[PDB]
RNA sequence: GCCCGAGUGGUGGCCACUAUUAUUGGGCCUAAAGCGGCCGUAGCCGGGCCCGUAAGUCCCUGGCGAAAUCCCACGGCUCAACCG
RNA sequence: ACCCGGGUAGUCCUGGCUGUAAAGGAUGCGGGCUAGGUGUCGGGCGAGCUUCGAGCUCGCCCGGUGCCGUAGGGAAGCCGUUAA
């Protein structure tokens, strides 16, 4: 499937940490954290799994997994199996479609992004999207931008304003 | 070291000479040893008690040490020394003094039938002697055609 | 009777160490204590032993530096694969620095880390950490 | 937070005044080292022996009650109300101690408990090497080791880094304490009873020591 | 240690030293010279001087006064007693008066550096708090008594006045020769008598 | 007010929790639970030392256990599911 | 009914059947390993005593039969070289 709960799903330590997450990153529901959360879970479970296996094992299957995390952006530089698991639920929460949108000044505030996108105010590569979960790459963080858009096809949009006023990009 | 067999009670403690070649200030030589053994088997004492009082008396404790090497296929030693005379017991001893011992409760418990403790070794000198069979056969001292029982315990000792 | 005269061997050495005694004594004795106790030393756990043949026995008297934690033999003496040794890693030892799981082998006894270097493997005789 | 920190150990050091040779040298600042206590076994008898190393500011001593228990004796025309407590002193930084404490009242108590926790201390040894490579801290313990405390089972497991403290919530609390980050726990036998349970982890984390390795050789 | 001269040898075995009494024990049997035909032990004299030599500089060593001689025999309160006027610290009790070590909310509370036992039978309070502080252990240990806890030793007969005077003696002089006093190679300035006990009116 | 959210809840079934089915990984003095005791058949399990075989056992190669589903990569469909 | 005075089966013997128990040490059996102390029964050994008999005693050892207790185990009682 796609999400997990754990054992008990009332516990306040975990009901806790989700809440501060909530608005942090401003999702509409807890589904979408689970998503991250359940995703997060696989890449280290596997990691853990090939590291310890016996070394003659076709290596292919470990490269094949520092390849992707490179790629998605995580893995900066760093080259062992542990640092994976040294990722959090914030850090792939940090490399939503949401987050990168508000970072790179194209939005005023994440709250205001989730409007954005969904009305296709947000081009990515040539394509519109629909899906703020969506996954973005380091190489595809340099091709979002306006053409055909409410944003920018003028300069007298008040939408252009409302982005001005903040300037603050960063962690969301 | 014991085994509480039949019994609850650790069993002696006798042990061996750690001896492995044979003293030289006791001596004979293997012609001499042969005599005594064949003298001893001629008045009607049994390998054991042919051990015994060689032991006791011409100071040689086992047969093996002092013999060996003189043919070195393996230990020479009473019965071996026996065999290859023809003097041997074609039963093992080991099982004749059982079946010996066997065939004289049985008159007691003839006469005498009200005994638990009687009857009871009856059972419990049969069945050492069934497990002795059963291996010899398969090793050879006793044909596999045999099977025991009272009437052929009666049998191989008269 | 006994069985598994290793074992006794074995469990004696440990309980043995849990006192914290000198050195041992093994009244029954054979190669499979006897190369066991080799490739053990050879790894380094125990001190020195001497046996002695009596015509009764092998007896071994063993030197105990305070090292062994504790060292078993394998109850039904399972066959194990190469590739199984992972799981037999994880189960019976207490980390991946250890390494004797002491297994029987083509090449001759070895300890876990032994075997692995080599690659090679089988039924398991006994363990030691 | 900074110097503050020798302020509440210097203003306990106003007013401290040793029972013990312990709480006499470290009053007069000689060992200055909680490590150089425990490898000696010299007697932690003095609670403010402890207050002089941990101050407000570095390692921030988590004090910390798991449960507060009433229990009863009956008495002549009455019943006899106390209660028990249990508490946890820690560090995050690598020390801890476990303490119980029975009193009539619940605030002495809650302050008995807080006491008696001091003298308990113990360090846990942390897993550097980690499990696969010592890459950079302790996240770990260094071996596998279990507790035993009544019914109590408790396996503590070396761990990959960022799998956090997989255990029940009681010992969960206490190994925050200590500063194990990552350990597989395996428990068996009745949990139920909380202060075996957190007896178990504690003595547990306290083996940790007593394990005997190859390493330090 | 060093041979067995006289003052040395004549002193141990003039003095009732060597005669234990009844029971023998697996760990003690390497200080047990011999048997008589009746039960009664005797104790190796070689061993008591070497073992109380070590023990002057083992009492030495801990220079600062805080020694307690306890005893809950009757006879040997006074040697302890007269023992501990020369040292310098001694714990008095009958008992131990528990909470010496473990307590210091009791008034009569003392932190002491070695402790010396008479009997580890009747003394057992005072070892059951010397494992828990933290303190090595040296004392007098009979053919009866065992060595569990009881780390140095100094196998001597302790059941007897003359004995349990010898010792808390020749112990005086000894520590106060390493500390460098008197010496015991020269005769002790204090005579034996007053560590001797005796009963006119009880 | 808390949870979750086009779902959420009720009854039923299965698995987990339940080392309450014990291989991993349970017990059996008094909690359930030792047969009232022995014998030996079938079975399982076996002291040391040397030699043969290599049946188990390990190692290597080779024939082979369809596709699908699963896991990983890359690529495709706006995205993913799904597919290549 | 407990208490008292009579009383048959049975209780005894012989042959047979029946097969139960808090049939307990509520603790299956075998081997190896793991402080000790003490009392006791029988066997061995080195001595002293002697009524010249191991008769009276000391100690080591072997087999059995009790009690106490270190390490450990146990939920605790307890168990603890006669293991739980």
């Amino acid at each position: 499937k796609k999400y997990e709960t754990p054992p008990h799903p009332w516990i306040k330590e975990r009901l806790d940490r989700e809440r501060v997450l909530m608005d942090k990153y401003e999702l509409k529901n807890k589904k979408e954290l689970w998503k991250h959360e359940t995703q997060l879970k696989n890449f280290r479970r596997r990691a853990r799994r090939l590291l310890a296996a016996r070394g003659k094992q076709a290596e292919i299957e470990r490269e094949q997994l520092l390849a992707r995390l490179k790629r998605l952006g995580l893995l900066p530089e760093d080259a062992v199996l542990d640092d994976v698991l040294s990722l959090t639920i914030e850090d792939i929460l940090e490399r939503r479609l949401q987050t990168i949108v508000y970072k790179k000044g194209l939005a005023r505030t994440m709250r205001q992004a989730r409007q954005l996108i969904v009305h296709g105010h947000i081009e990515v590569n040539g394509q519109i999207i629909r899906s703020p979960s969506y996954l973005v790459l380091k190489e595809e963080e340099d091709t979002i931008t306006y053409a055909r858009t409410s944003p920018f096809a003028n300069p007298q949009h008040p939408e252009r304003m409302m982005i001005e006023k903040a300037k603050q990009g960063g962690e969301a | 070291m014991a085994r509480m067999h039949a019994r609850k009670r650790g069993k002696s403690g006798s042990k061996r000479p750690p001896r492995t070649a044979p003293p030289i200030w006791v001596e004979y030589t293997v012609e001499e040893i042969e005599n005594l053994v064949v003298k001893l088997r001629k008045e009607g004492y049994s390998t054991a008690m042919i051990g015994t009082i060689l032991r006791d008396q011409y100071g040689i404790p086992s047969v093996k040490l002092f013999k060996d090497p003189d043919n070195p296929n393996r230990n020479l030693t009473i019965t071996r020394i026996l065999e290859k005379h023809g003097l041997a017991p074609e039963i093992p001893e080991d099982l004749m003094f059982l079946i010996r011992r066997a065939v004289n409760l049985r008159k007691h418990l003839e006469q005498h039938p009200k005994d638990l403790h009687s009857m009871r070794g009856l059972q419990l000198i049969e069945s050492k002697i069934r497990r002795l069979v059963k291996y010899y056969k398969r090793k050879g001292k006793l044909p596999k055609n045999w099977r025991y029982d009272p009437e052929t315990a009666k049998l191989l000792v008269r | 009777t006994l069985l598994d005269p290793l074992a006794n061997a074995l469990s004696h050495i440990t309980n043995s160490e849990r006192v914290g005694k000198r050195e041992v004594y093994i009244k029954p004795a054979s190669k499979l204590i006897g190369e066991v106790l080799r490739v053990m030393q050879k790894y380094g756990y125990i001190g020195e032993f001497e046996f002695i043949d009596d015509g009764r026995a092998g007896v071994y008297r063993v030197q105990l530096l305070g090292r062994i934690n504790k060292a078993g033999a394998i109850k039904p003496r399972f066959p194990v694969k190469v590739s199984e040794f992972e799981k037999w890693e994880k189960r019976f030892l207490p980390a991946f620095e250890f390494g004797i799981l002491i297994v029987s082998t083509s090449q001759g006894v070895m300890s876990h880390k032994e075997a692995i270097e080599k690659g090679i493997g089988g039924r398991l005789i006994a363990y030691v950490y | 937070m900074s110097q503050e920190w020798k302020e509440y150990a210097k203003r306990v050091l106003d007013e401290w005044e040793p029972k013990t040779k312990l709480g006499m040298m470290v009053k007069e600042g000689q060992i200055t080292d909680i490590h150089e206590i425990f490898r000696r076994g010299y007697q932690i008898k003095e609670p403010e022996i402890i207050d002089v190393l941990l101050p407000e500011v570095n390692a921030r001593e988590n004090q910390e009650v798991l449960d507060i228990a009433l229990t009863v004796r009956m008495t002549d025309s009455g019943r006899r109300v106390r209660f028990r407590v249990l508490a946890a002193v820690g560090n995050r930084d690598g020390y801890v101690g476990l303490g119980i404490g029975h009193g009539k009242e619940v605030g002495i108590a809650i302050r008995k408990a807080i006491n008696y926790a001091k003298l308990n201390i113990i360090e846990i040894k942390r897993g550097c090497g980690s499990w696969e490579c010592r890459c950079r801290r302790p996240h770990s313990v260094p071996f596998a080791v279990e507790g035993k405390e009544g019914s109590v089972r408790v396996r503590l497991i070396p761990g990959p880094r960022g799998l956090g403290l997989v255990i029940g919530d009681v010992g969960k609390k206490i190994l925050r304490l200590a500063g194990v980050q990552d350990v597989w726990s395996q428990t068996f036998g009745e949990t139920r009873t909380t202060v075996n349970f957190a007896k178990a982890v504690f003595n547990a984390l306290y083996n940790t020591n007593r394990v005997a390795i190859s390493p330090e050789m | 240690m060093a041979d067995e001269y006289l003052v040395p040898l004549d002193q141990y075995l003039a003095a009732g030293v060597h005669i234990g009494t009844q029971q023998k024990t697996k760990d003690m049997k390497k200080f047990i010279y011999r048997v008589r035909q009746d039960g009664l032990y005797v104790l190796d004299v070689r061993k008591t001087d070497e073992r109380l030599k070590v023990a002057g500089k083992f009492l030495a060593k801990f220079e600062p006064q805080s020694i307690l001689a306890v005893s809950v025999r009757l006879y040997g309160q006074k040697p302890v007693k007269k023992f501990g006027e020369v040292t310098g610290a001694r714990a008095i009790p009958g008992r131990f008066l528990p909470g010496t070590m473990t307590n210091p909310a009791v008034k009569n509370f003392f932190e002491p550096d070695v402790l010396i036992v008479t009997d580890p039978r009747a003394d057992h309070q005072a070892m059951r708090e010397a494992v828990e502080i933290g303190i090595p252990i040296v004392a007098l240990v009979d053919t009866e008594n065992l060595l569990s806890y009881v780390d140095l030793a100094i196998p001597t007969n302790n059941k007897g006045r003359k004995a349990l005077a010898l010792i808390y003696w020749i112990l005086a002089r000894e520590i106060l020769y390493n500390r460098g006093e008197i010496q015991s190679r020269e005769d002790f300035k204090i005579p034996v008598e007053e560590f001797e006990m005796k009963i006119v009116r009880r």
